[PDB]
RNA sequence: UUAAUUUAUUAAUGCAAACAGUAUACCAAACCUGCAUUAAAAAUUUCGGUUGGGGCG
RNA sequence: GCCUGUUUACCAAAAACAUCACCUCUAGCAUCACCAGUAUUAGAGGCACCGCCUGCCCAGUGACACAUGUUUAACGGCCGCG
RNA sequence: CCUCCGCAUAAGCCUGCGUCAGAUUAAAACACUGAACUGACAAUUAACAGCCCAAUAUCUACAAUCAACCAACAAGUCAUUA
RNA sequence: GCUACCUAAGAACAGCUAAAAGAGCACACCCGUCUAUGUAGCAAAAUAGUGGGAAGAUUUAUAGGUAGAGGCGACAAACCUA
RNA sequence: GCUAAACCUAGCCCCAAACCCACUCCACCUUACUACCAGACAACCUUAGCCAAACCAUUUACCCAAAUAAAGUAUAGGCGAUA
């Protein structure tokens, strides 16, 4: 099958980590503490950020697998 | 790794400077590579019993291909270390008694 | 106008300055220790002194380095003592010809390794001399244990190092519980070292590395001067009040 | 140099695509394909090539139904929108194939061959001995690449045990595994060589420079080279 | 050639450049998807004038007013003068704890409270 | 350019190391390294002397 | 010289370069232009419509087969004396 | 007497023939005083164009040319749903 | 940002003959074959017509890309800020 | 005698010594001199060339470790101008 993605369109996948996280009991020395982005090697792991109050400009609705209005069959409008 | 040595000769800048280098150094030659040469075979103790290459006991000098895929990774074979050696002797003589 | 200091003095008194003069004395011992390798790329003299012919006088011979280039795919993975050369290469290897430039490039084989002191399997694209260095070793944490800073030539190889230092150093539980006998026999296997802790976390770190750690180490926020102010009140009234 | 492809969209759809003209330039910007730049505004059909394919909650042989045949400026040959199901998708359209017809994409090979028309579609494994076909693929499940221009079209030559070896229209064999879905039939807007040009405005509107004025020596390569037809190549992977 | 010796105004620019330069204001709101501007009341500083009845303090200083010495108003000073007398009442009887000190004043965090001193959540 | 040093970068080659089966023999796949060759580029250069003005004689 | 046009901005605007017709060679093919194309296609070259036609050659060069050969609308050439 | 001009929009430094005193000197190709000036006084107020769009999945093949006859080819400049 | 090429969204072309047209004359517009004026001129390339095109291989406002061991080239060794 | 001639001080160069500095509030990485919103990609590389040898293709101090004699000695160098 001749697919239609491009793979220069779509969203490049990010550079592979450093060889200081496959160290089993080692923190690494990143720059989580100077709050700029650095050309010394410095790149860690960022966790997952949400707002906790929400915001009808920065709203974002969830998938269709858990809508309350969601049914196994299709309608046709 | 590719052994060269520098032409026009080092004018030697002493012995405890740093030697100096001119831009003529940077001319090498080749004179022998790592390659091409007749490799040699390392001694390699077995643990198990395989099949006519080895044998749990002695040691036997295989080739390096094949200690370095089906024998280290795979832990049927330690190192020739000063080590490992007495405790092995140790065992062949405590089997073999009187 | 003259400068008092000369031009390769100024690293040494940014060292001696203040951020930079916090460190250990055995991290700055070792960044100035400065240690020349091992000759790969050229066969070193035998004794300081050769009898050249032509000429029955004996002259004194000296082994120089070969400048060669560490590409970042050299830190990334354990290489050798080799790497780029950049050099220049005659026609048919006379003088009397025309001096072209030749770089020579190692050989890389992706393999695939086993560390017993990390219990872990990781890809790395090794070359001959590396696992002929392993092979004489026996084994792979004996090369990179006794290897010094000088001869693994890559970052990975530091983290390496550092962290079977604080394996050894923490005495941390290597595998897991139900079976001490064999990380009982791994630690013994390598105790002809027992780096310290105090001195294993500082092995391998660059300098921006180490800054950014000890500024890390030396953060402390600001304490209020309420506290001090307090205890301050409360030391003068016990000693006008003692009395 | 932010040259980016107008190539942006990884589902299927129907309303044609805006499409950007090139020129020669790739990501750099020089150029490096001459006679390319200067012309009409087209506009991009999202053509599937693929013939066979199954739908939702679907397996066995559909039917299909062709509505109106159209023009694609992108290619010589002219497109045609069938519709069948609950969708409809864009393909190549053949001889002889007007609004109302009937065609079927069946994929179950029989024992005997197949007597079909020239605008439904069947494994090569049901076709009779000496057949005009066209888009024939080359992997079960890849799709068609070859011949797929404006009356272009492919006859079957012989069969063995499990290939298919097909003739190009270079004259070429070529053979090719049995569980592949090839077209039956010649592709339409047949006479295109005759297709007098008359002026320079015709090859300016299509988007084609005039070419270079300089006067180049013809070396050794000019001269008419007599030579045998090359083997048959094979795509089917041996162990 | 054009100007460089001058500073970028809001008069260079062609129309696609009037607009997102202006001349620093502060703005009170935001846009939407018409064209138009969604002022928020709670954005806007609400200048608070208190009242100027019975108010007996002139402008200008007379030139009978004696002049005294000038000293920094420190934090030792405050804190002496302030938190100083309490904490000797309290210790010349018999009831203070080095554990809790929130009674005089002071907060262990700036996110309790609304006017925060080191964020600084007050305007002027 | 068929005037001079050379292929420094390709595709084809032969050799050496790297993998895996194979009854005293053959097969050398995808991707790295060095040596020598073939078509394109090229890193550089010069174009001697008298010639009752210079070339031709 | 097929035509319209364009070229030496600032001494030549032309018979000079291009244009449809014709001929030669190369390519079995999926993601960044070529091409979201498939040997009625694409790229590399010579003249340049419609009418009469393109007769010969691999001794020399290159290209293709390595079968001693094919190619000239590939580089070029088609006598003298009595 | 000319109007082969002017008024607006687009691009462009932003105060560049309004008043006051100096107008002895200084720039008008000479003068009055002012499109080649020194200091003070303040013009232009938006409704004009911008400053823009909360997401998850899905939908959009029957041109324009008075678009109604006809006729095409260079196959085309505009829309939504839960 | 002048000029060679390309890309996305726009604008321009009275009137007559309109043979269906990369048709003709001809406004505005694109370029400049010749005469006359000056070569320290209005101008480090101007002034009127005689000029070719002006429904398309045409011109233009905006934004972006192709630069020297090169860019581009309907090939002038033409252009890349006099 | 009109045009016009001279009147010293901002300091300017190198030594010895000494190691020299960088927020009063706001604005400064987008159209710097802009207060306010959802793909995190950005360094790690033989310098070259002119001249000289009457050309030029090998070669030509410049390389950042305190003086001097050794010594311009052995040496390298189309064994030559040179180093
Ligand atoms: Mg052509
Ligand atoms: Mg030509
Ligand atoms: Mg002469
Ligand atoms: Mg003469
Ligand atoms: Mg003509
Ligand atoms: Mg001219
Ligand atoms: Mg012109
Ligand atoms: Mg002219
Ligand atoms: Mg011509
Ligand atoms: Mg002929
Ligand atoms: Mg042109
Ligand atoms: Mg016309
Ligand atoms: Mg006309
Ligand atoms: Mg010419
Ligand atoms: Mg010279």
């Amino acid at each position: 099958a001749y697919e239609w993605g491009v793979r220069s369109t779509r969203k490049s996948e990010p550079p592979p980590l450093d060889r200081v996280y496959e160290i089993p009991g080692l923190e690494p020395i990143t720059f989580a503490g100077k709050m700029h982005f650095v050309p010394w090697l410095a790149r860690p792991i960022f966790p997952p950020w949400d707002r906790g109050y929400k915001d009808p400009r920065f709203y974002r609705s969830p998938p269709l697998h858990e809508h309350p209005l969601y049914k196994d069959q299709a309608c046709y409008i | 790794t590719v052994i060269v040595e520098r032409w026009w000769k080092v004018p030697l800048a002493g012995e405890g400077r740093k030697p100096r280098l001119h831009r003529r150094h940077r001319v090498y030659k080749l004179v022998e590579d790592t390659k091409h040469r007749p490799k040699e075979n390392l001694e390699l103790i077995l643990t198990q019993s395989v099949e006519n290459v080895g044998v749990r006991g002695d040691l036997v000098s295989v080739k390096k291909s094949l200690g370095r895929n089906r024998l280290l990774p795979q832990g049927l074979a330690v190192y020739a270390s000063p080590e490992n050696k007495k405790l092995f002797e140790e065992e062949k003589l405590l089997r073999q008694e009187g | 106008p003259l400068h008092k200091y000369p031009v390769w003095l100024w690293k040494r008194l940014q060292l001696r300055e203040g951020i930079c003069s916090r460190l250990p004395g055995h991290y700055l011992r070792s960044l100035e220790e400065e240690r020349t390798p091992t000759p790969v790329h050229y066969r070193p003299h035998g004794a300081k002194f050769k009898i050249n012919p032509k000429n029955g006088q004996r002259e004194r011979v000296e082994d120089v380095p070969i400048p060669i280039y560490f590409p970042p795919e050299s830190q990334r993975g354990l290489w050798g003592g080799e790497g780029w050369i950049l050099g220049q290469i005659y026609a048919n290897n006379d003088k009397l010809s025309k001096r072209l430039k030749k770089v020579w490039k190692p050989q890389l084989f992706e393999r695939e390794f086993y560390s017993e002191i990390l219990d872990k399997k990781f890809t790395v694209t090794v070359t001959m001399r590396t696992l002929d260095l392993i092979d004489e070793a026996y084994g792979l944490d004996f090369y990179i244990l006794k290897a010094s800073g000088e001869d693994l030539c890559s970052k990975f190889g530091m983290d390496l190092k550092r962290g079977m230092l604080l394996r050894l150093a923490r005495q941390d539980p290597q595998l897991h519980p139900e079976d001490p006998e064999r990380r009982a026999a791994i630690y013994d296997k390598y105790k002809e070292f027992a780096i310290p802790e105090e001195e294993a976390e500082w092995v391998g770190l660059t300098l921006e590395e180490a800054i950014e750690k000890q500024r890390l180490l030396e953060e402390k926020d600001p304490v209020p001067l309420f506290k001090i102010y307090v205890a301050e009140l409360i030391q003068q009234l016990q000693q006008q009040a003692l009395s | 140099a932010n040259f980016v492809s107008w190539k942006s969209r990884t589902k299927y759809t129907i309303t044609p695509v805006k499409m950007r003209k090139s020129g020669g330039r790739d990501h750099t910007g020089r150029i490096r394909v001459h006679g390319i730049g200067g012309g009409h505004k087209q506009r991009y059909r999202m053509i599937d090539f693929l013939r066979f394919r199954p739908e939702e909650t679907k397996s066995g042989p559909f039917e299909e139904k062709v509505i109106q045949v159209r023009y694609d400026p992108c290619r010589s040959a002219d497109i045609a929108l069938v519709a069948g199901g609950s969708r409809k998708r864009w393909i190549i359209a053949t001889e002889n194939m007007q609004a109302g017809d009937t065609i079927l994409n069946s994929n179950h090979i029989g024992r005997m061959a197949v007597a079909a028309r020239e605008g439904d579609a069947h494994p090569l494994g049901a076709l009779p001995v000496g057949t005009l076909i066209n888009n024939v693929e080359s992997e079960p499940g890849r799709g068609a690449q070859y011949i797929r221009a404006a009356g272009t079209c492919g006859v079957l030559l012989r069969k063995v045990n499990g290939t298919a070896i097909i003739q190009l229209p270079s004259k070429r064999q070529m053979q090719v595994l049995e569980t592949c879905v090839a077209t039956v039939g010649r592709v339409s807007n047949v006479d295109h060589n005759k297709r007098v040009i008359g002026k320079a405005g015709r090859n300016r509107w299509l988007g084609k420079r005039p070419n270079s004025g300089r006067w180049h020596r013809k070396g050794g390569w000019a001269g008419r080279k007599i030579r045998p037809l090359p083997p048959m190549k094979s795509y089917v992977k041996l162990p | 050639g054009a100007d460089r010796m001058s500073k970028w105004t809001s008069k260079r620019g062609p129309r696609s450049f009037r607009g997102r330069k202006g001349r620093g204001a502060k703005g009170i709101g935001f846009l939407t998807s018409g064209w138009r501007f969604v002022q928020i009341k709670e954005m806007v500083p609400e200048f608070v004038v208190p009242d100027l009845t019975g108010f007996k303090l002139k402008p200008y200083v007379s030139y009978l007013a004696p002049e005294s010495e000038e000293t920094p108003l420190t934090a030792a000073q405050l804190f002496s003068e302030a938190v100083a007398p309490a904490i000797e009442k309290d210790f010349k009887d018999g009831t203070f704890d080095p554990d809790n000190l929130e009674k005089y004043g002071f907060e262990p965090t700036q996110e309790g409270k609304l006017f925060q001193l080191y964020p600084r959540n007050f305007l002027r």
